[PDB]
Formats: structure tokens, sequence, C-alpha cells
RNA sequence: GUCGCGGCGCGCCGAGGGCCCGACGCCUGGCGGAGAAUCAGGGUUCGACUCCGGAGAGCGGGCCUGCGAGACGGCCCGCACAUCCAAGGACGGCAGCAGGCGCGGAACUUGCCCAAUGCGCGGCGCGCGAGGCAGCGACGGGGAGCGCGCGAGCGAGGCGGGCCCACAGCCCCCGCCGCGCAGCCGAGGGCAAGGUCUGUGCCAGCAGCCGCGGUAAUUCCAGCUCGGCGAGCGUCGCGCGGCGCUGCUGCAGUUGAAACGCCCGUAGUUGGCCCCCCGCCGCCACGAGGAAACGGGAGCGCUCCAGGCAGGCCCGUUGGCCC
């Protein structure tokens, strides 16, 4: 490493250039992710579900995980979001407003749902969890 | 030999009405009752030695 | 029972009328409560006045 | 649209009743821009608030948004409103809504049909049997439901519907996705011991049924009123050669969907009520729209006489104006809804109405054209 | 708004690891012994002790009689001695280390009324303070965790209007 | 020319001036600081907003009045979008406080009032959407409940009175009756708590992660118990810690990712030993002098507390001192 009393500039430059090498820093501070994310820095976003589809489970699990093809209103970007809980796809109908929020992996995919980056939270302005518990 | 089947299990599960339960003591009273479940009395949580709160052996000494 | 409060003892009657704040005088009933205006009524009248005279 | 407000906490509501027909004239609004599909639904809600005689619903079957109006002029008046006042301009195309259809087997199958699998190691023989309406009415009622002990429904079918007692006990499942009309049944059982593999294979014959009953051989519409009988089967010993991939496709060719067609039929209908004092328009319009007036009850206390006519959903478009003109705005088509009815022509024949309506369905859904043969998907 | 000017602060620290059972069991003993409704009350006193002991750690490193050592050592030991968290015999910065959640809990007043025999049990004592039946210098306190001081220990007593020849009617007697 | 200084402007006369110690260009989801978050240490991240300094009033220009404004609750003009018309004309400017619309995952009443606190004008009081006061408010922070004990009682209420308040109300104090009430996530491992009983049979679903479910399921769906936190709990996004996975402290490069194929070489960085005495350095020590808030901290029982600088017959009673 550089070891001079007058080598502060070189050390600052190295950190600046080397810092972007870590993948998480590049995702967080490059700004490419902020443009790309269907939810642009938002915790979640509203959308209309064009198609109710089921995504086959990746191995070794076997299941038709239920998903919705939703067009987010803020960016007009269509996306796939998992409808969580047992048999709760029934509440979702196509042409219905929904709110889609992340799967907790920060844009990554969780478990055996291939290429699913988000989960529906509220359908027709009512939380999905409440409907499955029959609260509403 | 194994999308339309949403709720294959939840729809077909036997409905059990919840058991009548007497209202528990809340607040510090629950802290007192948890203290009485293990730290005091000790007889409820004992099979002659220290044991788990939901042991099958602890059950049947507590009824269920 | 313990209470904390403050007393303004005016040497003469006039100093309770003058040096003391007015609301405290109506609160002892020395004056009769008047009906002034709605404040909005004052401001809206002042705004109509500003257009004419 | 309408509401009641009370400062009193314990007060009941007030409700209206618009005599002027119902949202009878229906049209499908579709945006030119798919990215303009969120702002259409938004301005439809606002247009719903405007008048009770207009509605905004999605057809449950084809998820097609529908705006239904009480008059041809009032639907246009609300289309102009939806076109500019609501949705602030934007492009939206009116069209007649698609009419849903069902497929049914009309007679016992001519012969058992074999279905060799891709492996060729497994064979399936099936027969198609129409369910009697009385059994179907009990299916709808709940006397015979998929969700019941196997034996209890068997006793009902044998002791009231003259079913074969063994067949009623061996019923594998109901169809389509839900347990409505459509049944799957097992073999004779002397050869069930002799088939030796049906028990493990039951979930393939169940999954194939859940497909075929959703999409009929004729045009991909839901099958109804059918009993699929695995009269016979021969299977390989290994489960490597007996799987969903091998047997569920073999089942779908064998069951019905161009693979097992024997006797087939399409379905549709609706019901209209007209308070009207003059029945001359009522008969002429219904006769043209292919509807039949099955009722004519004079209100005893009034000059107006209410009639009820079963009208095909396809021919309902246009009748509302026709009936106004056939009468003179004296007759009010009211609520319109009902069941499905057998089309008179056969989808097998060429010049038949059915083969025209059937080909149109697979042309609309882009599936294919003219059913050619059972031979296309049948192994002899 | 000068409301913005008002400072507010969290008074407790949560555990770094939520499910350490040895600790969870040790805490349950404290709650049952001291009649504490929730673990937050156990954490608030842990925070108070942490700061107090962090300050005496810093002070001990400072050289003896370091002017700031003399000035800040007194205000620590002397304010703890008044509170009574520390017995007055020790009076040196070395023994602030060695205090426990129980020492803070000992002066809570729930404990002080049980200690002088006024209240049979901590559970009864909490119920007593919330019904305005305990007093310190004739102050009707509604606060179970009053944190009573050494001098005010003697004054703690039954309230003037609750049990010793008072009205003694509202409540059960009035019926 | 300006208030003055200055390429500030203009002639004239030179040819400079800046830069690998990164000039210039480009870009920003750029106001900066005091600070905020997290937090051994060294740091990382955020600097909308509370105070200070800057800038702006749809977007540009130009001015007038002024002691001060290139002022927009001044004017004029072009632009962009409006408004009323009797058809010729006139007239806008909520990044004030309310309120709507659009937008978004998201963010309050079209209240009441100058009584405080300051400011303007006035010496005997008016004005102020500055502010204050309520309303809404699980951003959050704080303090109490849902019993205790075998006998007593409460507070949540309810209703009058005080008190409070600009006016209410709120708290609090009274008499008078008196109505206690838990959720939200979990029980295979990490990670605390069922080898319980059903349903279901790689289906449905669960599961951050590892993994569960293909007929005796510690993981799903119920019931049953039980855990954890608790009037809050779970979820999603972000920052910090974790992370010595950014490494100055303090990473690694034979084979895990990574020594340029070699050699010369300028900037850059780094330089053996050597003079005791000072001159300039850097360096280090302590000075002055520098806003508070905040943070740390002295004292002080707001019932405790989050607080607040109070209070008590009092250092010149306080309100220190540190940054």
């Amino acid at each position: 490493k550089t070891s001079g009393l007058y080598t502060a500039r070189k050390l600052r430059t190295v950190r600046r250039v080397n810092r972007w090498a870590d993948k998480k820093y590049r995702k967080a501070h490059l700004g490419t992710w902020l443009k790309a994310n269907p939810l642009e820095g938002a915790c979640m976003a509203r959308g209309i579900v064009t198609q109710k589809i089921g995504i086959s489970a990746k191995q070794p699990n076997s299941a038709v995980r239920k998903a919705v093809r939703v067009q987010l209103t803020k960016n007009s970007k269509k996306i796939t979001a998992f409808v969580p809980r047992d048999g709760s796809i029934t509440y979702i109908d196509n042409n219905d407003e929904v709110l889609v929020a992340g799967f907790g992996r920060a844009g990554r995919a969780v478990g055996d749902i291939p290429g699913c980056r988000f989960k529906v939270i509220k359908v027709a302005g009512i939380g999905l969890l409440a409907l499955f518990l029959r609260k509403r | 030999r194994a999308l339309t089947s949403a709720g294959k299990v939840r729809k077909c599960t036997p409905k059990k009405e919840k058991k009548e339960k007497p209202r528990p003591p809340r607040g510090r009273a629950y802290k007192r009752l948890l203290y009485n479940k293990n730290f005091v009395d000790d007889t409820l949580i004992h099979n002659g030695r220290r044991l788990g709160p939901n042991n099958l052996l602890i059950r049947q000494k507590l009824g269920f | 029972g313990h209470t904390v409060g403050f007393c303004n003892a005016y040497q003469n009657m006039d100093a309770l009328m003058k040096y003391e704040p007015g609301f405290r005088k109506i609160r002892c009933g020395l004056i009769e409560a008047p009906k002034p205006v709605s404040r909005k009524q004052l401001k809206n009248l002042k705004n109509r006045r500003l257009k004419k005279r | 649209k309408s509401g009641t407000i009370s400062t009193y906490e314990q007060a009941h509501s007030i409700k209206p009743m618009k005599f002027s027909v119902s949202p009878v004239v229906r049209v499908a609004v579709e945006p030119a821009n798919p990215k303009d599909l969120p702002k259409l639904l938004e301005g439809m809600k606002r247009l719903d608030k405007s008048d009770p005689c207009v509605m905004c619903i999605c057809d449950k079957d084809e998820n097609q948004n529908i705006i239904a109006g009480a008059g041809e002029l009032h639907l246009e008046i609300c289309l102009k409103d939806l076109r500019e006042d609501f949705c602030g301009g934007m492009d939206i195309r009116v069209s007649d809504p698609v009419v849903s259809y069902r497929e049914t087997v009309t007679e016992k199958s001519t012969k058992v049909v074999m279905a060799k699998s891709a492996n060729k190691h497994n064979r399936l023989y099936f027969e198609a049997e129409p369910i009697s309406e009385e059994v179907i009415e009990a299916i709808k009622d709940g006397e015979i439901t998929s969700e019941q002990d196997s034996k209890v429904r068997a006793r009902i079918l044998t002791d009231k519907y003259g079913w074969d007692s063994d067949e009623a006990k061996q019923i594998w499942s109901f169809g389509p996705v839900g347990a409505s009309s459509g049944h799957m049944t097992n073999l004779i059982l002397e050869a069930t011991k002799g088939v030796q593999y049906v028990k493990e294979s039951k979930e393939h014959i169940v999954s194939g049924f859940q497909i075929v009953c959703r999409n009929g051989v004729l045009a991909g519409e839901e099958l109804v009123g059918t009993c699929f009988k695995l009269r016979d089967a021969t299977f390989h010993a290994d489960a490597i050669h007996r799987g969903a991939g091998q047997l569920t496709p073999a089942t779908r060719r064998g069951l019905y969907a161009y693979a097992s067609p024997m006797l087939m039929e399409p379905f549709y209908l609706v019901d209209i009520l007209a308070p009207e004092g003059c029945m001359g328009g009522i008969y002429s319009t219904m006769s043209k729209r292919r509807g039949v007036v099955i009722s004519e009850e004079p209100r005893e206390g009034q000059p107006l006489t209410e009639v009820k006519a079963h009208l095909p959903v396809a021919e309902s478009f246009g009748f509302d104006a026709d009936l106004r003109a056939a009468t003179s705005g004296q007759a009010f088509p009211q609520c319109v809804f009902s069941h499905y009815a057998l089309i008179p022509s056969s989808p097998l024949q060429t010049g038949s109405q059915a083969q025209g309506i059937m080909l149109s369905i697979r042309k609309r859904k882009g599936m294919k054209e003219v059913v050619p043969d059972v031979s296309e998907y049948e192994d002899k | 708004r000068i409301s913005r000017h008002r400072n507010s602060s969290k008074t407790y620290s949560t555990p770094k690891k939520p499910f350490t059972k040895p600790r969870l069991d040790a805490e349950l003993k404290l709650c049952g012994e001291y009649g504490l409704k929730c673990k937050r009350e156990i954490y608030r006193a842990r925070y108070m002790l942490a700061k107090i002991r962090r300050t005496a750690r810093n002070l001990l490193t400072l050289d003896e009689n370091d002017i700031k050592r003399r000035f800040e050592g007194a205000a620590l030991l002397r304010r703890l001695h008044m509170l009574g968290i520390l017995d007055e015999e020790k009076d040196q910065l070395d023994y602030v280390l060695g205090l426990r959640i129980e020492d803070i809990f000992k002066r809570r007043l729930q404990s002080v009324i049980v200690e002088s025999k006024l209240a049979k049990s901590v559970h009864h004592a909490r119920n007593m303070i919330k019904a305005r039946h305990i007093s310190v210098g004739g102050q009707i306190v509604n606060i179970p965790s009053y944190m009573v001081r050494i001098s005010n220990t003697s004054r703690v007593a039954i309230a003037d209007t609750s049990s010793l020849a008072p009205n003694g009617k509202p409540g059960r007697t009035k019926r």
C-alpha cells in the first residue's frame, strides 16, 4: 500500500475507484438501479393487473405459484408480483387496482418463484392479508 | 400423474369452533402468572426435573 | 389541597382598570362582556372598504 | 350514484327504483393504447357516479370491461362523456361484448376410443355419456356434490336416478375447475384388479379432465353435462413410463379435446321482461331475434301486460331499439339474464349454424379453423 | 411553532440479540419479583445503569483529583447516594461499578412500600399506587415507578384520604 | 461608469493566463453550514425542513419609488397557461395560511384569535394566517392500565362545581354515582416456544436463508396448548452497524478473484550516514478571538417521566462550564 505522509491524494483516489468494485455499493450509489427499479426508490407502487398467471416452481419444489401481470401506473412498466397466502388469487380480478411491494430481497427473487421480484400487498384498496383472514 | 385449483386445501379443511377459554390475566398479572408457571410453584413444569413449557409430558399434568 | 397562584393588589381602584390586562377585568365581571365581531367579519369589511372608502 | 345520510345513528336507509329499463344496451370499451387502460377504468368509475341507469362491469368470463346503457342514445351520450369529460380525451373503441359458450356431448359415444401415449407404453379406452338433466339439477342443488362421502352420492344416484350402482360409487371427480356439470367415472372393477395401475394413475385422469372440461373439442369453450367413462385401460408396470407427461396428454386426446369428438353441441341464452301494453312488436322482434316469448301475464290492476321472452345473448344486441321501433317506445325491455340452451344445428355438419358459430369462436380466439377429424388425435 | 424546540428522547436500549434464553429467563425472574409489566421497564433501568457506569468508567481512567474528575465524580456519587441506588458507606468512584438493575428497582417505590411492610406484595403495591392510596410527604402519587429518594423514604405512607380514618366510603363501602 | 474597487465597460498596447497537485468539458433524483443517523477506535451515510448565511416568487427581461428592492400580496414587456365580456375592451400570478386539482407509496381545518411572544404604527391601542389557541394526527417520544387480595378498592367513564382559558375546552382539584378491556407475529434450524390431533398428499400453500409438502407433514390448513414483544406488533423500502466484504488504523493477489510479457523512462511518490546551538519550515504545546440551538454536563422532585430552566425568602439565589 502507499505509505507516504504526502500520499493522501493517491489513497483517496484508490478508495474512490476501488469502492465501486463491491457489487452492493454499485447497486446503491451508481444510480443505474434507481432508473431501472420498477418501483423507483418507492417502498411500493399501485398498478392494474392485466393477467392472472401462475409461475411454475423452480426445482426442487413443485407448485404453480400464483402471480399477477401488473402495469405499474407511475412508470407504465408491466411486472410480475406473487399473490401471497392460500387461494388468495381469487380476490384479484384482471382490470383491478393493486399495490405491489418488494419481496424483502431488495429487487432479488426469493426461494422457488423464478423471476418474481415483488408481492401484491393490497387488492382493490384492501390489504391481501386482511381478506385471507376474512377481516374485511 | 401430478392454476385453477386456488385453495385446494384451505377450502377443504374441517371447521373447528375454538374451545371456550376463560380470559387470561393481562399486564403484570401475566408476568406474575408466567413467574408462577415456572419460577414459582415449579411443580407444574416438573416431571421431577426441569422441562419444556409445551412438553407432551407437561401436557396431561395440565390437562390438554 | 396545595395550590399555587399570584395576586395583583392595586394601591387604588384605577390601577386595576389600567395597569391590569383587560381580559382579567371581564373575568372578575368588572366590565360586561361585549359582542365585538367575528374577526373574519372585520377583515372582510376592511377588504370591501379597501375597494371603496 | 345514490346515498342516504342520517344525523340519527339508529335510522334505516332509503332506496330508489328507476323504471326506465335497465343497462340493457351493452358495449365493450377498449383503449387504443394498452398504457391508457388504467385511465379508462378511472373515468368509468366517475361516469358510474353520474347516472344509475349506466353501469361499468367486467364480464366475468372474458375479463372484458363493459359499459351498459339504458338507451342507444344514452350509451352514446355516456360514451361522449366517457370519451372526453371523463378520461380527459384519450382513445376508446366501442364494440359488441363477446357471447360466452359451452360444449355438451348429446348422445352415448359410438365406440370406446384408445389413447396410446407418447411412450406408447400406456393405453386408455374411454366412452362419452351425457348426464341426465335430473342428475345435473341435483348437482346444482347440492344433493350430489363432489364435496361428499363417495358412497352417499352413489346411493342417491342409484336409488333415484337409475344410475349403475357400481359406476356411481367409482365417480373419480366433477368438472370443470369447480364441481359443476361434468363427471369422470372408473372401470368395471372386475378388470380394476386386472388393470392394476389405475389407483396411482387416478391423478392423471383427473388433471386431464380438469383441462378438457375447461376447453371443449369443438371451440375451446367449457364442456358441460358430460360423464367420461374409462371403460378400459392398459398401463406399463414402471412409473418411469407412466407420468403426468405421458398420460395426462393421452387422457386429453382420449377424453375429448381434435381427438375424441362423438356427439357435440354449443350453448347460449338470456331472458327479457317487457311491461308493454302492445304485444305486436314483442312477437315480431322476438321471432326475428330467434327469441321465443314463453309468458304473457296481464297485470290484473293495470292496462300494461308483462311478458317474459327467452332471448339469445348474441341476438340481444339491436333488439332494444328494434322493440322501441316495433312498438313506439311503449314497450320497456327490463332485466336481461338466464341459462344456456342447445343450438339446433350440429357442429359436425357443414352448412349448419353451429359450424359457422363454432368456427367463428376459434377464429376469434385464433385457435384454428374447421374441426377436421377425431382421427387427428385418435389411435386405432 | 416553538413546539419544534422541545427535545424528546428514547429512554431505553433493546438487547442486541433478541432470543438469548439465559437472559430471557433471568429477566422473567426480575419481572415476577419486581412486578414489572413489560421488559421495556427492565431495559429502561438497564439504560440508566449503563450510562451511570459508563460515566464512572470514563471518570476512573481520568487521573485522581483531575479537577473535572473532582467536579463530575461528586455529581455522580452524590446524586446516586441521594437516589439511594448506592448505599452511602462506599462513597468512591470505584464502587459505582457493581450496581445492578435491582439497585435501581429497589428505590422504585413499588419496592419501598413493600420493604416498610406498607404493601404485602409488589403486585398489590402497583395496584395500591394506581388507586392513589400511597403518599410521599403527603403527595398522592399515581406512579408505581416513582424512584423515591433516601430522605423521602421515611415520609412514604398511606394517603390522608384512603384508609386511616378518612371518608372510607367511595368504592365498596359506599354500596 | 459605480457607493466604491476592479476588464466592470470601452478604446489602446502587449501575449499572456490555467492545467495529470486533473485544468477545461460534461453531469447531478447538488442549496451550504450549525448539524442528523449509526455508533470501541479510525469511520460511513444523509446534509429538504426548525437557527444562520445564500437563492427565488409560472419562465425570462427592463425599470420606478426609495435610505435600502433590479421588489413581484409594485409596475412594464415578450413568452407559457389562463379569466370576464355588452365584442370595443379589461385583468391574473397560493415556492403565505387554510382549501381544491394534478401527481405519488405517502403528508392535517376552506376553524378561533391578537391574550402571550415579537414586529409595524402612536405614548396612553389598534393591525398582523408572523404567531398563539384549539381541530386532525399509532412520524415518533414519555408515563400509567386490563386487577389486587380474600378483604378492601379503584380509573375508564358519566354529571355538576371550581380552576384554566382571548373565549371555550384540556389537564388538575372537587363533591356525586360509578360500566377493565389485547393485540400482532410465531413454536424444524439460525432463533425463544408442541415430536399434540385433523385435514391435504411435491396439490394447495409455506419458506429472507437452509429447506418443508410425492398418505405415520416437528415447516402448509385448522383446533389445541406454548413462546416472543406488547397498546403495539408484523410487513416493504432506505441509511448505518454487521463488514477487517473497501482495509489510514486494517484486506487480498503461488494454487480461491487479482503481479502489467519485458526493458528504458518524465511527472508523481520515496530517499544512506553526516554539523549539537539560527534563519525559514512543516510539527507540537498553550494562548487570545470566534452565534445560539444541539450534544456533553452543574443545580432544581413538572406526581414520576419524556421535560423545562425552574425555583426558594435565597453566590450579586440561579440559569455554571465544555464543545
